[PDB]
């Protein structure tokens, strides 16, 4: 998900949106 | 950030960035 995506590797502010 | 790791407090202070709406 999300936070595997962003923490464990790299992702782009703008895949944050979708959890607002 | 731009291009690094995003965890914790880190990625709740993006969440907040991103999600903020006026």
């Amino acid at each position: 998900g999300i936070v595997e995506q962003c923490c464990t590797s790299i992702c782009s502010l703008y895949q944050l949106e979708n959890y607002c | 950030f731009v291009n690094q790791h995003l965890c914790g407090s880190e990625l709740v202070e993006a969440l907040y960035l991103v999600c903020y709406e006026r």
